[PDB]
C-alpha cells in the first residue's frame, strides 16, 4: 500500500530520525514496545506505510540505521524508543568517516553499503509498493554525507521510479561547526542534483533563533531543533498516511513543485509556532496561523524571502479548515508577495486539507515553498569552497583517500550553474 | 560539349561548396521509396518543387482541411529513387572536412520503418553511410600518406538507453560517466570506455560486424541511441603539426509518438531527448544567453558537436505514407526549425610540437 | 424499464455519486440496506432478497475514497463487487490516468459495465462524474468516454463533470487536464454538463446564506440537480421527457453540447417564512445572472436553450404564462432560428431534501440546464491559461514522460480554437 | 539566353544578400616577397596560423620576450607566394555589388613600402586590382547588353594630400568643394572634377596613365608628396534597362590609402575611426571631420560594401609599424 522506507545517515539524522518516530507512534498511539495501545483504530489501519506488523501487534517501524560510530545507536539502544526496532535493522560499521566525505563514500562506508543494501532492499521486497526513499542524514559530517551519497547513487542506479526524498541539513552561514563542512556539502549535493529531486535548507542558527524569540526558549538544545524537523516531516506526509476532504501525498508534492528537473531544491514551513504559555496573548485561528505561517520570520533556512520570490507553494492543512479563507490569503499575499513572487507562473498553491490534526492541536499547516531564494546559500558556500580552495585549505585529508580536485571543480561549476537557474528564474 | 559538360561539373561543385560551408547544419530530408505493403495499406501524395524543397500535400479530407500546403524548402530533398551514392556525394566533403580537422556529427531523425540504419549501416543489402565513409576516410589517408601526414584512427563505441550508457563492444556491466577532458574544458569524453586503435580497414570492419551482431542481441534497435566517436589525429614529423578531429555517427531512436505499441521507460527516454533536444535548439534560435545543456546525457555529450566547434548534419528519414503524416510534418517541421539555426564558426586545430 | 446506469470516478465522482445515491436512497424510501419497507426500477436492480442494488460502479485509482465509501452507511447499499479500487491516483497527470495506469483497469471496468448492461433491460444511458483539471477525472475519464462510444455509441453517454473554476484553483496543472480531456471527449459527448466551484460558493452565501459549507454542501446541490434531471425516469410528471429527447433538444449543433446547471429555490429555512413560493418568482429567481453554477455573465451571452426542469404542485398554465412573461424581457437574449427554446420538464413530484441537509422543504423546485454562449468566454480564458503555461513549456516533461506529446497538444488548442469560432458564429 | 541572364541576375542579388548578411567589412592581409635588392635585410619570425590567422615575431631575443603575443586573425591571409589572382578573388563578388548598385570600398593600407601601390595598381608584368577590376566590369558590361541593360562607366580621378583635393586628369589648378548630390542627400558628388566616360578598357588605361604622370608621384623621390597622399579613383556604373525601366547606380572606390607610418595622418586615423564606429553601430560617424570621410558618403553606408588589405613590410626594420598595422586589423575582427 504505497510504503516508504525510512534511511538514517549521520549523529544528527539518526537522532532527528528517533524524535521523529517517537512522534509518528505518538501519532498512532504506538507503546514504546511495539504493541499498539491508541484509540483511532484509522490511524492503526494505515499503519502499513511506516509501521510493517510483524506479530501481535508489535510493529516494527520500517527504518534502517546506518552509521559508522556505533555510539549513535548505542545511545538509540539505551533511548526510549530503540529497542521498538527490529534489531536486524542496526546496521554500522566500527572505524568511523571522520566527517571526511571521501571517507564516507570510499572507505569503512564503501563496504558497510553492501550490508545495509542488502537489508534495504530485503525490506523493500518485503512491502507490497513503494513510493521513495527519505534520507534522513545530515550535510554536517562527512559520514552522513558520503554513505548517504552512495547509497542514493545505489538506489536510483536499481530504482529509477520511486520518488526520493532527503532531508538535508544546509549548514548554517554563520555558525560553522566543520573545518571543511563547505567542501563535504558541496560534494554531496553535486551527487544529489545529479540524482535527487528534493532537498531542504535548515540552518541550526535559523531554528535556535526561531525557538529563542518566537517560541521564548533559553535553552535551544538540539531536542527542540530536532522536534521542529519531526513535526514538519510528518505533515509533510500525513496527506499520504491519514484520509483527508482533498487528499495528496509524496507523489504530489514531487510532480507539482518542479516545473524542471534540476529546479528541486525547497524549503518547508510549519505553523502554529506557539510558545509556552502564549494562549492568552492571542487566539488561536487559522487566520492568524496562515498570517504567521508564510513570513520570513517562520521560514526554515537563512534565505531570507526578502531577497528571493516563492516559486511555488504548497501548504498542506494538516487538520480542519476552510478553503474559502486560505484561497483569499493566497490572493492577499500575492498581491503583497508579488514582488517576492513568480509573475511568470500564476495560480502556485496546493491546498491538501487533510482532516485529521496533530495530537493536542486542533490546527496545523505546513508551507512547502521553492524560494528562489536559496541562491544566496549556494553563492555564500561557493565563495567558502573556492576560499578554502585557492590553497587547497584542509585537502590533503580529501586527496590522500585517492581522489583528485576535478570532482570538486565540477562540483563547484554545477553549484554555480545551480544559482545561475535560480537567479535566471527569480528575475525571469 | 566539353566546355558545357566542365561548367556542368563545376556549377556542380560549386554548388556542393556552398552546401557544405553554409553555417549551422545542412539539414536534408529524404524519402525512401514507399513499401508496398504500406503502399496499399494507405500512402500520401507528395511533390518536389525542386531536388532541395518537398511539399507533402497528401491530398486528404480532414488532414488536408487542417494542413494542406506542406511545402518545406531544404538544403537537399532525395527522391525515393535515389541511390546510396546520392546521399554519399554530399557526405564526402564533410568526411574530407572532418579529416582535416574538424569535429563532425551526423543525426538521422526518423521513425520505426524510415530507413536510418539503410542510411548508417546500408542495411543488408548494398552498403550504407558507415562503409563508404571509411573507406573514403582511408582513402584521404593513403593520399596524406603521400603528402607525408601520419594518420591515427581512434575508435569508441557507446550505446544509450534509458538513462543507463552501455558499451557496444563490451559485454561486462560497466558504470561510464561522460566528462569534460582536463585538457580542454570543451571536449567531452567518457570514462571507462572500450578504445581500440584501428589498424586496417578489416579490423575496423570485424569490429562493425561485432559491434552490429551485439546491437541485434541488445525490436530494441528501432528506439535506441547509439554513438560513434572517430576520433583522428594527424602528424607530420616534417612540420612537427599535429591535426586532430573527430566523426561522431550518432542514430537517433524512433520519434513515433507513445501510440500503444510500445513500452514506457524507453518512451520516456525518447522523449527526454527530443524534448530536450527542442528545446536547446528552440534556445539556440531565441538566441537565449543560457542554454540548458545539462539536462539530459544526450545533449550533454555532443557538447562539442551542439554547442562547441563542430559541424552537423540532419538526415530527415520520413515514411512517406498517410498513415504516418502526423508525425511526418511534425519531423519536417522540426528539421526546418533545426535547418533556421546557427552554429559556432568551424575552427581548424593545429597542434605544433616545437616545445 | 428506461434503466440507465451511473459511474463516479475521482474525489469529485464519487463523492457527488455518494450524494447522489443517498438523495435517491432517500426519495424512494430506500434503506441503506437496499429495501423499501416499479418507479426505481430504472436505477436499482432488484436482487432476489429484498434488496434494490443501485445500477452504479465507483471507481478509483486511489483506494483512498472508495475504502471509505465502504466505511460509510452505504456498504449495504452497494453490492462489493462494483467497488473497483486501484492502487495510486493519476498524480493529477491527464496521461497516466488516460495511458499508463487506465490500460490496466478499463478492462475489469467494461466488463462490470457490460454485465450491468446484460442485467439492464432497455439500457438509456451513461452518467459519468468526474473532476477536468484532477488526473483520473480527465484521463481515465476520455479512456472510459471513448471506449463506450465504442461499445455503444447509441446511448446517451450524458458527461457531468466539474469546470475548473477562473481564479480559484486548487491544482496547478488543470490547464493541461482540462484541454486534454476536452480533446478526447467533444467528439464523442452527447452533452456534458458544466459546474463551477465559485458560482456554488457565491449561492450558498448570499442565497442559502452559509458562510462555512463544507463539499458535502456543493455535493448537496449537485445531487438535487440531477435528482430534478432524472425526476422524468423516476416520475410521472404532467409533461415527462426523458434523456433521449435531450441531446435534440439542448445543442443546436453536434459539437456545441456544454449546458451550465442552475437549481432553484436556493434559499435555506429562513426565507421559506419570508416566501410564499410562487412559480412565477422562482422561474424569474433561475434566470437571474448570479445564479447560474457557472462563473459567466448570462446578460452577454446569447442563449440557445434553457431547458426547465419543475416539480411539485405546478399548474403549466402560469408556468406558460411565466415563461412567455420572460421572454418578453430585454436583458434575455436568444439566437435568431431558434425563438421558442423554453423547453419544459414540468412533473407533479416534489423534491425532497435530505434531513440535516441545508435547503428547506419546497413545495415546488426548478432547475434550468442552461447552454448559452457565455461560456465561451470561459473557455477563451482557460485556453488563455493553457497557452501561457505552454509558452515556455513548464511542467511538461511529466505529460510526455506518461505518454503525451506537444503536436496534439496544439492540436487540441486549435480544437479549442474552432470551437470558439463556432460559439461566436452561433452568437451571430 | 534570356532566362540565361534572369538567373544571373538572381544569383547576383542573393550573392548581394549573402554579402550583407555575413557582414560586408572584411580585412585581408598580404606580405611582399623580399626584392633582389633587400637579400641582406633582417626579416621577422612569420608563424603562420592558418589562413585566417598569423603572428609575427621579431628576431631578437632581447625583444621577444618582452612583446607578449603577437596574434591577429583576419578574414583571409595572403603569403608572398599568393598572386595578384588570389587577391582579386576577394574583389569580384564586390564588383558584381557594384554592377547591382552598391558602393563599393577597396582600400590598401600599410606603411611606406608595403606593397599598397603594387596591391592596387602593380605592375605591367602583373597587373594589380584596377586593370583586372575594368576587365571583369566591362565583361560584364558586354554580358548585361543581352538583358537590355545599358552599362556607362564615368571615371573620376583625385588626389588628397593635405586635406585639399586635386584633379589628376587635368593641370588647370581649380578649387573643388565636396557636396551633397541634387536628387539625394546621403549621395554625394564634388564641383570641377573631370567626369570622363569610358569607352573601353584602353581608353580607362590611358586616363590611369594620364592621372598617374600628372600626380607627379615623389613616394621615392623625396618621401614628400606621394608618400603622403590619397590616390582615390572612382568608377561610376550606370545601369539602364530599356522598356522596363527601373535603373540602378552603383560606384566603384578604388583607394590608395597614403602611408601609415609615424612622421598626412588626419585622413587616415579619421578613416580609422570611422570604419570602427561603423563597426560598432554607431548612431553618429564623424564623417564630416576629414576630406577623405567626407567624400566617401555614400560608399561607407549599411548597404555599401568595404574592403581593406593590410599590407605589411617583412622586415625587422618595419616591424615596429606592422604591429601597429596588425593592432589596427584587431580592432577590426575582434
Ligand atoms: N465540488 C467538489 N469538488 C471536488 C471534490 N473533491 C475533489 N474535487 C475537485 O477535484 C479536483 C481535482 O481532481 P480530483 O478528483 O481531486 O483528482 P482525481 O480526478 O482523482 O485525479 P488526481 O488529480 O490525480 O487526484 C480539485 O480541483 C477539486 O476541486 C468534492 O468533494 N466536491
Ligand atoms: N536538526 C538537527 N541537526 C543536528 C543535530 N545534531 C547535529 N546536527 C547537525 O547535523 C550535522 C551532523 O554531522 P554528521 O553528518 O552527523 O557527522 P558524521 O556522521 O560524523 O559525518 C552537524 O553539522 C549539525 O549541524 C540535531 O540534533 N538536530
Ligand atoms: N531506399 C530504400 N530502399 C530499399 N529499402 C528501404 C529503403 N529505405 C528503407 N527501406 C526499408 O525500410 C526498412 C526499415 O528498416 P530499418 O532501417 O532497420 O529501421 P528504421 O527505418 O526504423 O531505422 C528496411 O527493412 C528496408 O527494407
Ligand atoms: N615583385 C617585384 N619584383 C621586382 N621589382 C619590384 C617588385 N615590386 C616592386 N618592385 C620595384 O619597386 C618599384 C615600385 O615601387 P613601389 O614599392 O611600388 O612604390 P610604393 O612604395 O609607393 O609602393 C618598381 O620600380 C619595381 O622595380
Ligand atoms: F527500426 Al530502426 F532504428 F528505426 F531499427
Ligand atoms: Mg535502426
Ligand atoms: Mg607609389
Amino acid at each position: 500500500m504505497r510504503e516508504i522506507v525510512h534511511i538514517q545517515a549521520g549523529q544528527c539524522g539518526n537522532q532527528i530520525g528517533a524524535k521523529f518516530w517517537e512522534v509518528i507512534s505518538d501519532e498512532h498511539g504506538i507503546d514504546p514496545t511495539g504493541t499498539y495501545h491508541g484509540d483511532s483504530d484509522l490511524q492503526l489501519d494505515r499503519i502499513s506505510v511506516y509501521y510493517n506488523e510483524a506479530t501481535g501487534g508489535k510493529y516494527v517501524p520500517r527504518a534502517i540505521l546506518v552509521d559508522l560510530e556505533p555510539g549513535t545507536m548505542d545511545s538509540v539502544r539505551s533511548g526510549p524508543f530503540g529497542q521498538i526496532f527490529r534489531p536486524d535493522n542496526f546496521v554500522f560499521g566500527q572505524s568511523g568517516a571522520g566527517n571526511n566525505w571521501a571517507k564516507g563514500h570510499y572507505t569503512e562506508g564503501a563496504e558497510l553499503v553492501d550490508s545495509v543494501l542488502d537489508v534495504v532492499r530485503k525490506e523493500a521486497e518485503s512491502c507490497d509498493c513503494l513510493q521513495g526513499f527519505q534520507l534522513t542524514h545530515s550535510l554536517g559530517g562527512g559520514t552522513g554525507s558520503g554513505m548517504g551519497t552512495l547509497l542514493i547513487s545505489k538506489i536510483r542506479e536499481e530504482y529509477p521510479d520511486r520518488i526520493m526524498n532527503t532531508f538535508s541539513v544546509v549548514p548554517s552561514p554563520k555558525v560553522s561547526d566543520t573545518v571543511v563542512e563547505p567542501y563535504n556539502a558541496t560534494l554531496s549535493v553535486h551527487q544529489l542534483v545529479e540524482n535527487t529531486d528534493e532537498t531542504y535548507c535548515i540552518d541550526n542558527e535559523a531554528l535556535y533563533d526561531i525557538c529563542f524569540r518566537t517560541l521564548k526558549l533559553t535553552t535551544p538544545t538540539y531536542g527542540d531543533l530536532n522536534h521542529l524537523v519531526s513535526a514538519t516531516m510528518s505533515g509533510v506526509t500525513t496527506c499520504l498516511r491519514f484520509p483527508g476532504q482533498l487528499n495528496a501525498d509524496l507523489r504530489k508534492l514531487a510532480v507539482n513543485m518542479v516545473p524542471f528537473p534540476r529546479l528541486h531544491f525547497f524549503m518547508p514551513g510549519f505553523a502554529p509556532l506557539t510558545s509556552r504559555g502564549s494562549q492568552q496573548y492571542r487566539a488561536l485561528t487559522v487566520p492568524e496561523l496562515t498570517q504567521q505561517v508564510f513570513d520570513a520570520k517562520n521560514m526554515m533556512a537563512a534565505c531570507d524571502p526578502r531577497h528571493g520570490r516563492y516559486l511555488t507553494v504548497a501548504a498542506v492543512f494538516r487538520g480542519r479548515m476552510s478553503m474559502k479563507e486560505v484561497d483569499e490569503q493566497m490572493l492577499n499575499v500575492q498581491n503583497k508577495n508579488s514582488s517576492y513572487f513568480v509573475e511568470w507562473i500564476p495560480n502556485n498553491v496546493k491546498t491538501a486539507v487533510c482532516d485529521i490534526p496533530p495530537r493536542g492541536l486542533k490546527m496545523a499547516v505546513t508551507f512547502i515553498g521553492n524560494s528562489t531564494a536559496i541562491q544566496e546559500l549556494f553563492k555564500r558556500i561557493s565563495e567558502q569552497f573556492t576560499a578554502m580552495f585557492r590553497r587547497k585549505a584542509f585537502l590533503h585529508w580529501y586527496t590522500g583517500e585517492g581522489m583528485d580536485e576535478m570532482e570538486f571543480t565540477e562540483a563547484e561549476s554545477n553549484m554555480n550553474d545551480l544559482v545561475s537557474e535560480y537567479q535566471q528564474y527569480q528575475d525571469a | 560539349k566539353e566546355q558545357l559538360f566542365q561548367s556542368n561539373m563545376e556549377r556542380k561543385e560549386l554548388h556542393n561548396t556552398v552546401m557544405d560551408l553554409r553555417g549551422n547544419i545542412r539539414v536534408f530530408c529524404r524519402i525512401r521509396p514507399p513499401l508496398e505493403s504500406e503502399e496499399n495499406r494507405m500512402c500520401c501524395t507528395w511533390t518536389y518543387h525542386d531536388e532541395s524543397t518537398v511539399e507533402l500535400q497528401s491530398i486528404d479530407a480532414q488532414a488536408k482541411s487542417k494542413m494542406g500546403q506542406q511545402i518545406f524548402s531544404f538544403d537537399q530533398v532525395f527522391h525515393p529513387l535515389s541511390s546510396q551514392s546520392d546521399i554519399f556525394e554530399m557526405v564526402s566533403p564533410l568526411i574530407q572536412s572532418a579529416l582535416d580537422g574538424y569535429n563532425i556529427c551526423i543525426f538521422a531523425y526518423g521513425q520505426t520503418g524510415s530507413g536510418k540504419t539503410y542510411t548508417m549501416d546500408g542495411v543488408p543489402e548494398s552498403v550504407g553511410v558507415i562503409p563508404r565513409t571509411v573507406d573514403l576516410l582511408f582513402d584521404s589517408i593513403r593520399g596524406y600518406r603521400n603528402l607525408g601526414w601520419e594518420y591515427e584512427i581512434k575508435a569508441t563505441f557507446l550505446e544509450i538507453k534509458n538513462e543507463v550508457l552501455y558499451d557496444l563492444l563490451s559485454n561486462e556491466q560497466k558504470d561510464m560517466e561522460i566528462r569534460m577532458a582536463k585538457n580542454n574544458k570543451n571536449d567531452i569524453y567518457v570514462s571507462n570506455i572500450t578504445e581500440e586503435t584501428v589498424l586496417d580497414p578489416n579490423h575496423l570492419r570485424h569490429l562493425m560486424h561485432t559491434a552490429k551482431m551485439n546491437r541485434a542481441t541488445a525490436e530494441r534497435s528501432s528506439r535506441s541511441h547509439a554513438v560513434t566517436k572517430l576520433e583522428l589525429i594527424g602528424r607530420h614529423a616534417e612540420k612537427q603539426e599535429i591535426s586532430v578531429g573527430s566523426i561522431n555517427l550518432v542514430d537517433l531512436a524512433g520519434s513515433e509518438s507513445p501510440k500503444t505499441s510500445t513500452r514506457m521507460t524507453e518512451t520516456k527516454n525518447i522523449n527526454r531527448s527530443l524534448s530536450e533536444l527542442t528545446n536547446v535548439i528552440l534556445a539556440l534560435l531565441q538566441k537565449q544567453d543560457h542554454i540548458p545543456y545539462r539536462n539530459s546525457k544526450l545533449t550533454h555529450l555532443l557538447m562539442p558537436s551542439l554547442g562547441g566547434n563542430s559541424k552537423t548534419l540532419m538526415f530527415i528519414n520520413v515514411s512517406p505514407f498517410q498513415d504516418c503524416f502526423q508525425e511526418s510534418v511534425k519531423s519536417l517541421r522540426f528539421a526546418a526549425s533545426v535547418n533556421s539555426c546557427k552554429m559556432t564558426k568551424a575552427k581548424r586545430n593545429r597542434y605544433l610540437n616545437n616545445s | 424499464m428506461r434503466e440507465c446506469i451511473s459511474i463516479h470516478v475521482g474525489q469529485a465522482g464519487v463523492q457527488i455519486g455518494n450524494a447522489c445515491w443517498e438523495l435517491y436512497c432517500l426519495e424512494h424510501g430506500i434503506q441503506p440496506d437496499g429495501q423499501m419497507p416499479d418507479s426505481f426500477n430504472t436505477f436499482f436492480s432488484e436482487t432476489g432478497a429484498g434488496k434494490h442494488v443501485p445500477r452504479a460502479v465507483f471507481v478509483d485509482l486511489e483506494p483512498t475514497v472508495i475504502d471509505e465509501v465502504r466505511t460509510g452507511t452505504y456498504r449495504q447499499l452497494f453490492h462489493p463487487e462494483q467497488l473497483i479500487t486501484g492502487k495510486e491516483d493519476a498524480a493529477n497527470n491527464y496521461a497516466r490516468g488516460h495511458y499508463t495506469i487506465g490500460k490496466e483497469i478499463i478492462d475489469l471496468v467494461l466488463d462490470r459495465i457490460r454485465k450491468l448492461a446484460d442485467q439492464c433491460t432497455g439500457l438509456q444511458g451513461f452518467l459519468v462524474f468526474h473532476s477536468f483539471g484532477g488526473g483520473t477525472g480527465s484521463g481515465f475519464t476520455s479512456l472510459l468516454m471513448e471506449r463506450l462510444s465504442v461499445d455503444y455509441g447509441k446511448k446517451s453517454k450524458l458527461e457531468f463533470s466539474i469546470y475548473p473554476a477562473p481564479q480559484v484553483s486548487t491544482a496547478v496543472v488543470e490547464p493541461y487536464n482540462s484541454i486534454l480531456t476536452t480533446h478526447t471527449t467533444l467528439e464523442h459527448s452527447d452533452c456534458a454538463f458544466m459546474v463551477d466551484n465559485e458560482a456554488i460558493y457565491d449561492i450558498c452565501r448570499r442565497n442559502l446564506d452559509i458562510e462555512r459549507p463544507t463539499y458535502t454542501n456543493l455535493n448537496r446541490l449537485i445531487s438535487q440537480i440531477v435528482s430534478s434531471i432524472t425526476a422524468s425516469l423516476r416520475f410521472d410528471g404532467a409533461l415527462n421527457v426523458d434523456l433521449t429527447e435531450f441531446q435534440t433538444n439542448l445543442v443546436p449543433y453536434p459539437r456545441i453540447h456544454f449546458p451550465l446547471a442552475t437549481y432553484a429555490p436556493v434559499i435555506s429555512a429562513e426565507k421559506a417564512y419570508h416566501e410564499q413560493l410562487s412559480v412565477a418568482e422562482i422561474t424569474n429567481a433561475c434566470f437571474e445572472p448570479a445564479n447560474q453554477m457557472v462563473k459567466c455573465d448570462p446578460r452577454h451571452g446569447k442563449y440557445m436553450a434553457c431547458c426547465l426542469l419543475y416539480r411539485g404542485d405546478v399548474v403549466p398554465k402560469d408556468v406558460n404564462a411565466a415563461i412567455a412573461t420572460i421572454k418578453t424581457k430585454r436583458s434575455i437574449q436568444f439566437v435568431d432560428w431558434c425563438p421558442t427554446g423554453f423547453k419544459v420538464g414540468i412533473n407533479y413530484q416534489p423534491p425532497t431534501v435530505v434531513p440535516g441537509g441545508d435547503l428547506a422543504k419546497v413545495q415546488r423546485a426548478v432547475c434550468m440546464l442552461s447552454n448559452t454562449t457565455a461560456i465561451a468566454e470561459a473557455w477563451a480564458r482557460l485556453d488563455h491559461k493553457f497557452d501561457l503555461m505552454y509558452a515556455k513549456r513548464a511542467f511538461v516533461h511529466w505529460y510526455v514522460g506518461e505518454g503525451m506529446e506537444e503536436g496534439e497538444f496544439s492540436e487540441a488548442r486549435e480544437d479549442m480554437a474552432a470551437l470558439e469560432k463556432d460559439y461566436e458564429e452561433v452568437g451571430v
